[PDB]
RNA sequence: AUGCCCUGACGAGUAGGCAGGCGUGGAGGUCAGUGACGAAGCCUAGACCGUAAGGUCGGGUCGAACGGCCUCUAGUGCAGAUCUUGGUGGUAGUAGCAAAUAUUCAAAUGAGAACUUUGAAGACUGAAGUGGGGAAAGGUUCCACGUCAACAGCAGUUGGA
RNA sequence: UAAUGGUUAUAUGCCGCCCGUCUUGAAACACGGACCAAGGAGUCUAACGUCUAUGCGAGUGUUUGGGUGUAAAACCCAUACGCGUAAUGAAAGUGAACGUAGGUUGGGGCCUCGCAAGAGGUGCACAAUCGACCGAUCCUGAUGUCUUCGGAUGGAUUUG
RNA sequence: UUGACCUCAAAUCAGGUAGGAGUACCCGCUGAACUUAAGCAUAUCAAUAAGCGGAGGAAAAGAAACCAACCGGGAUUGCCUUAGUAACGGCGAGUGAAGCGGCAAAAGCUCAAAUUUGAAAUCUGGUACCUUCGGUGCCCGAGUUGUAAUUUGGAGAGGGCAACUUUGGGGCCGUUCCUUGUCUAUGUUCCUUGGAACAGGACGUCAUAGAGGGUGAGAAUCCCGUGUGGCGAGGAGUGCGGUUCUUUGUAAAGUGCCUUCGAAGAGUCGAGUUGUUUGGGAAUGCAGCUCUAAGUGGGUGGUAAAUUCCAUCUAAAGCUAAAUAUUGGCGAGAGACCGAUAGCGAACAAGUACAGUGAUGGAAAGAUGAAAAGAACUUUGAAAAGAGAGUGAAAAAGUACGU
């Protein structure tokens, strides 16, 4: 009767999921969390809905390598190591890395075709696990979206025009209008209001 | 990965089921692959190994050595092939235990039940 | 999280934060509420005055669903009209089509006058009202209707 | 002991409570097995819809009487007014409760219509004939939902007749308070001479 | 930019409070980390870093796994509790192996005889016995052959071993 | 380069009582400790208090259940229910704007005049003070009534 | 004399059945104390442990002598809530429900009896024969001190009159499930290190299979499995396609009017008292004792009584699946658990060895090596053994064996 399962507010759960999906955009956090995505053309990596109906694992890894997830795929299955303690004889024998998450709208074979591939995880847009999107509480999983998946993400989370399809939910507000303060500090309307600065390391008088 | 709910990925369970397997269940555990000729000739890839089968060792220190199996010594989880023995220092000749997965069967000792087993696995039998 | 506690900081020091002279024991004050009238009275008075003794009548077999009378004030009263239709009732403030607010269907038992509804006539179907709450609704041109 | 400015707690843990701790680890396990049971039952009771049609009744107890809900069974008068017998009603999935009676004509008519709407929407197969299969629907509740009846229209004219409606509450409280005392003084006016 | 820098003052401490860190077992992530060309452990009046907790390296031993960092978690740090379990010392080759009169010579066997076997001699229990049987209890101790690692608090070829 | 320096052993000068513990006071002729390895003592839970972080905010809480699932995860959901939006009284009950939601004293920030000082205006939070409003208490007892019900009005460092 | 009847016996008569185990959960009975109250006698622990009786896969409860006071709900059980509340309590420490509401699951019924009276229409047994969890015939018996049909309060029964609608049963294979068999991918290609390649490097292949395990070091591709499909075999009171009984048939059952009725549980309800119990407070339930009922009346409506109503059920008889419990058994699958002083006492010939008269108590103890390849032989010694020699990758692994 020690507490095992912990309660989180549903909105704070959804807050973290929205901020995790947002982190699977621009590539700085995706590089930072591993995820060999230098030679990707652009992030988010959206592929066609024809991926959702691939039913053979040979054809599935052909498609993921062709859109640039080859180095992420080979990052897994070269990181298979034995676990470093007593857990290797608690049915936790091997450790490896996380690969590309493939997000779909319809399962027409893509889950089973990507099932055996090491590191590659799959997800519906309706679910979007935070344990998959930020594994290790580290933002920026490499995500391959299908085209139907990427369109549906307006329905599932809402926009400024479409509500949310969750009851009462709105995507969270910002408390700052941009993440760059240096642009605000160097804006002309602030740079006129300020006094001139000093030497940035004072000269030692006396 | 495992999808059924009756098979087990428990290590302790799986090693117990191995190390306490009875003789009839150790027969299928002590299977051996077939040669390039036999897999071409029959169409099956491995067989539970029998006594008077002819084998070629493809691994270990006795690699490349041919012979006929004198004993399938299921208690020790091993085969003992004739002509692959160890000389003791006192002139004696003890056989060397080989695991059949490191062998390759080069000739089948055939009777009706081996012939029926090949056709059961979809083999040519020619 | 066991690592964040001060048990991990008291490793090495003898008394584990409890003192040598005091020398942490089983129960130095008695278990639970022992001696609330005897040796805990300066704590029983001062932070709990009124604990000891009886207060008035006993109610045998009290059912709280007799006493169900949730209060709604006139400071709200208009939130029960939905937000879309609310603006077209505040403007065109008239009798002869006045909004009907089933107070009971929203789950209130009594209407109270905390203050200042607009001058729009409303029809209020309350189980109970107060005196001031009745007057303020009627001064806006409305009516209080009693239902059961 | 009694300590600093803290609320007085009432933790009831001086029995042998650790023998009687029930931790519901099996909440997820019991949910699958309940969902397994409904799937097992629905296959067993093929095309039949997994639950009976329950009546709409008015909830008791003045805190809750503003709502209707599903009841237990359709009230033998209602089954008779629907045009069938209770014994036959129990075989085509109508719940019949012998012990409730009707005093509300509005709840009565809401239930007879509910029974007449049910008979229109069910197909009843022959007892021995060919009976081609007709698409099991798993719930009678979702096909026939309990709808709350409307209490008033959304807008009406103001009819203020000056009765003051709080005096009405004060006066009606006082006729109940003194009801016996002025019939007693009236009969003790009539027992003089 | 809980960064970089300028300036000034201060620094005792039990019980106690708080802060910043070190270390351990397990978990999520990561380093496409180390590894049979040697992981971990262990030894090292060799080296280095840190005020310190500790960290690092070299050498020897060894033989199968194990680290850094961002986090999660706890059955997480010992000199003490006449603590628990196990192991080991000094005392110390010490105290002692002194009741029941007592042993001795020769031969044999043997690697080896104060102690075994035989002969010789001296003695004792002295018939309410250290003699012949039994009851309870034991259970094979009886008898033979072979044997001497342990047991017979010396020894042992002897033995109820 | 072991020349300086480090480590280490020794020597020399000066200093240095045995740790832990309870105690006003321990080296005590107070208690525990012959030695070593391993184990070994503020934990978990129910109900809460202050504080802090986070989400939403007059609301909030998905996880009892239901749907769903790649299956104890994740994801989604109705009606309730709990707590909060209203108190007070023993209870029947009653139940929160005279006013720009009050006046006075301070009060940051803002606005205006100012070279600045200051002056003036507005003054959130908060602090002191005098009031007003709701309940209870003790008084006053209007119009009405099938004359005993009703309780308008006006009261107080009384009370919460 | 003789033939019954009643009551009571006997038999190694015919056929059966009960005991004991296990006992985690379940239904009862019986019943503490340590503890807390900073003492303690009420209280609390606790309607608990210990003791005893009785079941099952669940049990118990269960279709109202209910909750309520509403516009009323509607068997039972359980979860969330009610609610740490009403209430009990040296009103101290403490204790402490229920109705409503949301869910999970849903399921309803049977006797007492009507006079069959123009059918004892009912049943056990024996015996015979078949199609044998039974059926048909015959005989004895039970039974009128009442076995069947009909009725069960929601009703219902008798009689009279428009009525229309529904008639049941048994095998077969395939079809549900339980078990279980079998079949169902892809490298052992090259270089280096190594005793061993399963390591590293190169080049591929399969993947609805990269879970897991084995094999001489980390193996998707060597082996078994795994994944997905197929084909069988034996069993389950059967959902469904044919079947066959077919004068199974004016049998039986629903439903409309009038009419007369409507039986409904006794040392029981209830009361007093005693004891115990409860949150139950002028008394919650239970039991002992005493008193002892009624028939448009008996219970209940949480302040005793009297009077007047009202409301709601219908006790003293009975069955009943599911949600629910389950430190036992059987079969599984798991884990941020423990890792040989830990984890069960017990990883091992562990409740063993051993201690005790006995009830009982109760250990220690895992690891050579990839394979015994477990050291031939020589020499010294009486021998144990040594020193060589060998085996082994290693003897700094020699059964006193990993480090
Ligand atoms: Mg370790
Ligand atoms: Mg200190
Ligand atoms: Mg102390
Ligand atoms: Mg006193
Ligand atoms: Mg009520
Ligand atoms: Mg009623
Ligand atoms: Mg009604
Ligand atoms: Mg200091
Ligand atoms: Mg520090
Ligand atoms: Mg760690
Ligand atoms: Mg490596
Ligand atoms: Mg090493
Ligand atoms: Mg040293
Ligand atoms: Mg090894
Ligand atoms: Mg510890
Ligand atoms: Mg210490
Ligand atoms: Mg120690
Ligand atoms: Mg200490
Ligand atoms: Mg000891
Ligand atoms: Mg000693
Ligand atoms: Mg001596
Ligand atoms: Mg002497
Ligand atoms: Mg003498
Ligand atoms: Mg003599
Ligand atoms: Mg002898
Ligand atoms: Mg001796
Ligand atoms: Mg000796
Ligand atoms: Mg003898
Ligand atoms: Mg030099
Ligand atoms: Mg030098
Ligand atoms: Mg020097
Ligand atoms: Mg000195
Ligand atoms: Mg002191
Ligand atoms: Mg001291
Ligand atoms: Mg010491
Ligand atoms: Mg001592
Ligand atoms: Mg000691
Ligand atoms: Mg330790
Ligand atoms: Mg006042
Ligand atoms: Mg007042
Ligand atoms: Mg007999
Ligand atoms: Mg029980
Ligand atoms: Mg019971
Ligand atoms: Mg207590
Ligand atoms: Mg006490
Ligand atoms: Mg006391
Ligand atoms: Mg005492
Ligand atoms: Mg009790
Ligand atoms: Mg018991
Ligand atoms: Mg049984
Ligand atoms: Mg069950
Ligand atoms: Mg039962
Ligand atoms: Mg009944
Ligand atoms: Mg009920
Ligand atoms: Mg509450
Ligand atoms: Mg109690
Ligand atoms: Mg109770
Ligand atoms: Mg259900
Ligand atoms: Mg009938
Ligand atoms: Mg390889
Ligand atoms: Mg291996
Ligand atoms: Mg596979
Ligand atoms: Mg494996
Ligand atoms: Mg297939
Ligand atoms: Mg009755
Ligand atoms: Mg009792
Ligand atoms: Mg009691
Ligand atoms: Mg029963
Ligand atoms: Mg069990
Ligand atoms: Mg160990
Ligand atoms: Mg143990
Ligand atoms: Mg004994
Ligand atoms: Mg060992
Ligand atoms: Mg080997
Ligand atoms: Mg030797
Ligand atoms: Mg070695
Ligand atoms: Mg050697
Ligand atoms: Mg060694
Ligand atoms: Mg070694």
């Amino acid at each position: 009767w020690r507490k095992w399962n912990v309660k989180v507010n549903h909105n704070e759960k959804r807050y973290a999921t929205a901020s995790a999906i947002a982190a699977t955009a621009v590539a700085s956090l995706v590089l930072a969390r591993g995820h060999r995505v230098e030679k990707i053309p652009e992030i988010p990596l959206v592929v066609s809905t024809d991926l959702e109906s691939i039913q053979k694992t040979k054809e599935a890894v052909a498609a993921l390598k062709a859109v640039g997830a080859h180095s992420d795929l080979l990052k897994v299955l070269k990181s298979k190591k034995l676990r470093a303690g007593k857990g290797k004889y608690r049915n936790r024998r091997w450790t490896q890395r996380r690969g590309p998450l493939v997000v779909y709208a319809e399962d027409n074979g893509i889950v089973k075709a990507l099932r055996n591939v090491p590191g590659v995880e799959t997800a519906n847009v309706a679910s979007l696990n935070l344990l998959q999107l930020a594994p290790g509480a580290h933002l920026g999983r490499f995500v391959i979206w299908t085209e139907a998946a990427f369109t549906k993400l307006d329905q599932v989370w809402g926009s400024e025009t479409v509500a949310s399809s969750k009851v009462g939910y709105t995507l969270p507000s910002h408390i700052i209008s941009t993440s760059d303060v240096t642009r605000i500090i160097n804006s002309s309307e602030i740079q006129s209001a300020i006094r001139p600065a000093g030497q940035a390391t004072q000269k030692r008088t006396h | 990965a495992k999808q059924s709910l009756d098979v087990s990925s428990d290590r302790r369970k799986a090693r117990k089921a191995y190390f306490t397997a009875p003789s009839s269940q150790r027969r299928v555990l002590l299977s051996a692959p077939l040669s390039k000729e036999l897999r071409a000739q029959y169409g099956i890839k491995a067989l539970p190994i029998r006594r008077d089968d002819e084998v070629l060792v493809v691994r270990g220190s006795k690699k490349g050595q041919e012979g006929k199996i004198s004993s399938v010594y299921r208690l020790k989880f091993a085969v003992q092939v004739d002509k692959v023995t160890k000389e003791k220092v006192n002139g004696a000749s003890v056989p060397i235990n080989l695991h059949p997965s490191k062998l390759v069967i080069t000739k089948l000792h055939l009777d009706k039940d081996r012939k029926a087993l090949i056709q059961r696995k979809g083999g040519k039998l020619e | 999280p066991s690592r964040f506690t001060k048990t991990r900081k008291h490793r090495g020091h003898v008394s584990a934060g409890k003192g040598r002279i005091g020398k942490h024991r089983k129960h130095p004050g008695g278990r639970g509420m022992a001696g609330g009238q005897h040796h805990h009275r300066i704590n029983m008075d001062k932070y709990h005055p009124g604990y000891f003794g009886k207060v008035g009548m006993r109610y045998f077999h009290k059912q709280q669903a007799h006493f169900w009378k949730p209060v709604l004030n006139l400071d709200k009263l208009w939130t029960l009209i939905p937000e879309d239709k609310r603006d077209q009732y505040l403007k065109s403030a008239s009798k002869e089509t006045a909004p009907v607010i089933d107070t009971l269907a929203a789950g209130y038992g009594k209407i109270l006058g905390k203050g200042r509804i607009p001058n729009v006539p409303v029809i209020v179907k309350a189980r109970f009202v107060s005196k001031l709450a009745e007057e303020k609704i009627r001064a806006a041109g409305g009516v209080v209707e009693l239902i059961a | 002991a009694i300590s600093k400015n803290l609320p007085i707690l009432k933790n009831h843990f001086r029995k042998h409570w650790q023998e009687r701790v029930k931790v519901h680890f099996d909440q997820a396990g019991k949910k699958v097995s309940r969902r397994n049971a409904r799937a097992t039952r629905a296959a067993k009771i093929a095309p039949r819809p997994l639950d009976l049609l329950r009546p709409v009744v008015r909830a008791p107890t003045v805190k809750y009487n503003r709502k209707v809900r599903a009841g237990r069974g359709f009230t033998l008068a209602e089954v008779k007014a629907a045009g069938l017998t209770a014994a036959y009603a129990r075989t085509i999935g109508i719940a019949v409760d012998h012990r409730r009676q009707n005093r509300n004509q509005e709840i009565f008519d809401a239930n007879v219509q509910r029974l007449k709407e049910y008979q229109s929407k069910i197909i009843v197969f022959p007892r021995n004939g060919k009976a081609p299969e007709a698409e099991q629907v798993l719930s009678a509740a979702a096909t026939f939902p309990i709808a709350q009846p409307a209490t008033d229209v959304e807008a009406r004219a103001v009819q203020d007749n000056g009765e003051s409606a709080f005096r009405t509450l004060r006066l009606a409280r006082s006729e109940k308070k003194f009801r016996g005392i002025r019939e007693k003084r009236a009969r003790e006016k009539a027992e003089a001479e």
